[PDB]
RNA sequence: GUGAAGCCAGAGGAAACUCUGGUGGAGGCUCGCAGCGGUUCUGACGUGCAAAUCGAUCGUCAAAUCUGAGCAUGGGGGCGAA
RNA sequence: ACUCGUGCCCCGUGUGGCGAAAGGGAAGCCGGUUAAUAUUCCGGCACCUGGAUGUGGGUUUUGCGCGGCAACGCAACUGAACGCGGAGACGACGGCGGGGGCCCCGGGCAGAGUUCUCUUUUCUUCUUAACGGUCUAUCACCCUGGAAACAGUUUGUCUGGAGAUAGGGUUUAAUGGCCGGAAGAGCCCGACACUUCUGUCGGGUCCGGUGCGCUCUCGACGUCCCUUGAAAAUCCGCGGGAGGGAAUAAUUCUCACGCCAGGUCGUACUCAUAACCGCAGCAGGUCCCCAAGGUGAACAGCCUCUGGUUGAUAGAACAAUGUAGAUAAGGGAAGUCGGCAAAAUAGAUCCGUAACUUCGGGAAAAGGAUUGGCUCUAAGGGUUGGACAACCAACUUAGAACUGGUACGGACAGGGGGAAUCUGACUGUCUAAUUAAAACAUAGCAUU
RNA sequence: AUGUGCGAAAGGGUCCUGUAAGCAGUAGAGUAGCCUUGUUGUUACGAUCUGCUGAGGGUAAGCCCUCCUUCGCCUAGAUUU
């Protein structure tokens, strides 16, 4: 697994082609947003500390490649 | 009715000793049934196999000790048997 | 000064007319401790009741929900209520009285 | 022990086969003279030479 | 537990080297648990739990200590702190 | 080097196999799952080796990066033969320091136990993997500078004009902090469905302290040796400089990302008062790992927690003789071949300690006193202010009063001692299953 | 097998031990935490001591007494002459 540090990279990243999908994780109670993408080697995680930013960024995504919003309780 | 498969699923479910599963002396028939980890499961949430409460051990007496010779109660010479260098090392005391 | 804010709810016994709040209230009044001695309640805790069978707990100190469900836990055993009446938490501060027989 | 050769899980399995009472349409043939399995071997009994 | 060299400080004296507090942590040293061994009861048992065990009491326990696996030496041969 | 395998050109001192499931060694962690397997299955998240060729990046175009005084740094940043070096790769022991885990203490959260009386109480939970990023972490090394009125410094040592103290840097070393993994997991509570098919949904999952503590690991020191404590496969660096490298195009790249593959055999279970060997379901024997609380010097004995058992043919009675465990008035070895057996002593603290001696010992010689409980007092540290005050933290020692059964290492645990003789110097070894000795060995001495 | 019966309790006696639990002090070496300038200032811990208390506990299992303490039981069942 690997940070990414910024929305620009982040976003090169989500263009790659062994890009297979991505997911955003929502602590509220650390009021962060995170954006999980994961390629072929690594997982990369962009952390973000307001949802203005996390939906421009999500509206800014490629829109091929699918997008969920990981719901509590993942069922196994 | 034999249940000591029953006793032994109970405690890899409940992940504790057989000696703290508890089983439903009324329910032993339907108990003997179960033959699963899913039903040892369903059981288990239902209320018939239950894990028992660990026995009680405390330390208050020893506590109670420690205080009683921080201010210096039970630490005469009839309550030592190390030597003074044992109790405590004169090396330790000059580092 | 810092203000904590502790709720006992007894209404569903209070209701059925088994629980005395008002007894309760003085027990607390006779039990609650501060600096190790009873009956120095000295206006850091205020311990009324706020009337839907629910006791209400100011603390100007360190004082535990957990001391208050042991001294709730004390007096249900006085007054011999142990074997229907549990307490349960169910969020911060609040601890309430619930028929379990 | 946990670790073993492939000739020796061969040949335990080739005993493991072995052990078994005789099939029951034997006796009801014509001249039949066998009344159970003589060469029966078990585990706590006699100790197969590998 | 004892406390070998080396080291610090202080006392004497003239010298040289005496002494006294400490520090240090040597030794096929020592008490003693496990392990290893097997002294005495000439105890138990002695058609035994056992073709050598059991109990108490004992020896040793930081190194000629205890021990696994692999390997070598084969019968007038081997190996032997004998 | 050719359409095509077969044409040549260089180097040469070597030129086998087997042999370790505890030696060396490429790479995997967590959660879940079964009646029985799981570091192998499932989910997520990784890594290594080998082979291929891409995209980006870098370097260059008569050439193969740039920065720093330096120690060295940075994402790469050509490099044949031939050679040099490193790693693999190493003893035992001692005290000290760092880290992980465990133990312990305080507060808070949730649940449980107790509650005639008392107890802000007793107990349990409160977790964070591999793999990575980032910042640090002793020793060492570099730069400035030039030390006696020598200084720095460890528990111990030691270090310095061959350059110390000091000031500033570089660097090997995470089982350290934060972040990704990762809360979505696990766990704990709480509340609503139900013949089953389906469970569903809420919340919470924290902060500090302490240490001659236990265990593992790492580091710097040190001691001992007429003892100096493997090898090889494999991997890397360098010295050298052979070949090759399109001003509008590839680029003999240890950089980033990406593609393909990883065969075979083992994997259940026991490992022992019933799964092995002793004819057996035999009180024997059989190599390791982990290792809680109290007392206490202590993996001593004794009690307890987790976990595991409650399995060893039973019932009744209580004769002799037994086996095992004890006690006995007065005497105290008169017993007996013989004090055999048993008893007596025993911890710690403080006094005191002879003959002899190889000066090291003897020695715990011999002997004597004290020891409980309670209430106090003093001393032994760190931090901050402004010589005192405040805050923080364990234990170790000493002194006093009071008190009772004149008792207190209250169980357990735990030397009897002395005066001599023979003998072997000592430590050590042997007749497995009747002899452990004065026998053997030993260092020393001597001879060949 | 109707008894001066048998048994189980209880009570009394005898005997052994040695003063129970609990409550209270002005008794307790002292200490602390708030105040009234103390003479008991009120409290809070405190081995122990004193009173209730020769108390409490045990007592036949091979101790004694109880025709009028209490609660039960009974003229069987089977075998042989
Ligand atoms: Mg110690
Ligand atoms: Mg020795
Ligand atoms: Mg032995
Ligand atoms: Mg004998
Ligand atoms: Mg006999
Ligand atoms: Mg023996
Ligand atoms: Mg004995
Ligand atoms: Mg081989
Ligand atoms: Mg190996
Ligand atoms: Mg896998
Ligand atoms: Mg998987
Ligand atoms: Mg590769
Ligand atoms: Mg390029
Ligand atoms: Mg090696
Ligand atoms: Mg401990
Ligand atoms: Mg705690
Ligand atoms: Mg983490
Ligand atoms: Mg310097
Ligand atoms: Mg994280
Ligand atoms: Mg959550
Ligand atoms: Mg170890
Ligand atoms: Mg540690
Ligand atoms: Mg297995
Ligand atoms: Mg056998
Ligand atoms: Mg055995
Ligand atoms: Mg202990
Ligand atoms: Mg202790
Ligand atoms: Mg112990
Ligand atoms: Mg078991
Ligand atoms: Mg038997
Ligand atoms: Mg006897
Ligand atoms: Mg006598
Ligand atoms: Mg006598
Ligand atoms: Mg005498
Ligand atoms: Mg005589
Ligand atoms: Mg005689
Ligand atoms: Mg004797
Ligand atoms: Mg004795
Ligand atoms: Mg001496
Ligand atoms: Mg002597
Ligand atoms: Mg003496
Ligand atoms: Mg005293
Ligand atoms: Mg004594
Ligand atoms: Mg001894
Ligand atoms: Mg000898
Ligand atoms: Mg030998
Ligand atoms: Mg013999
Ligand atoms: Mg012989
Ligand atoms: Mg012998
Ligand atoms: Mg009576
Ligand atoms: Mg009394
Ligand atoms: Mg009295
Ligand atoms: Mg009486
Ligand atoms: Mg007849």
């Amino acid at each position: 697994p690997q940070e990414v540090s910024d929305i620009k990279k982040f976003i090169e990243i989500c263009r790659r082609k062994d890009a297979s999908s991505a997911r955003i994780k929502k602590n509220p109670k650390t009021q962060q947003i995170k954006f999980k993408v994961r390629c072929q080697r690594f997982l990369y995680t962009l952390v973000l500390k307001d949802s203005d930013k996390a939906e421009k960024l999500k509206q800014s995504l490629p829109p091929n490649l699918q997008i969920k919003d990981v719901p509590k309780r993942n069922k196994r | 009715v034999n249940l000591r498969t029953q006793k032994r699923l109970a405690a890899s479910v409940l992940g504790c000793g057989e000696g703290k599963v508890w089983l439903d002396p009324n329910e032993v028939s339907e108990i003997s049934n179960a033959n699963s980890r899913q039903s040892i499961r369903k059981l288990v949430a239902d209320g018939l196999i239950i894990k028992k409460p660990v026995t009680m051990h405390s330390r208050s007496r020893a506590r109670e000790l420690n205080l009683a010779r921080r201010i210096g109660r039970h630490r005469g010479f009839g309550k030592r048997k190390g030597t003074a260098d044992a109790r405590m090392p004169q090396q330790v005391l000059w580092m | 000064k810092v203000t904590k804010k502790f709720i006992i709810n007894a209404s569903q016994p209070a209701s059925d007319k088994i629980f005395d709040v008002s007894a309760f209230e003085k027990f607390l009044n006779e039990r609650i401790k501060v600096d190790g001695r009873v009956g120095n309640l000295g206006d850091v805790i205020k311990i009324s009741q706020i009337g839907d069978g629910k006791v209400e707990i100011i603390a100007h100190n360190d004082l535990s929900g957990r001391y208050l469900k042991y001294l709730t836990k004390k007096f249900l055993k006085k007054m011999q209520l142990r074997d229907w009446l549990r307490v349960v938490a169910t969020s911060k501060g609040v601890y309430e009285l619930k028929f379990y027989n | 022990p946990s670790h073993k050769t492939f000739r020796i899980k061969q040949k335990l399995a080739k005993a493991q086969k072995q052990n078994r009472p005789i099939p029951q349409w034997i006796r009801l043939r014509t001249g039949n003279t066998i009344r159970y399995n003589a060469k029966r071997r078990h585990w706590r009994k006699t100790r197969l030479g590998l």
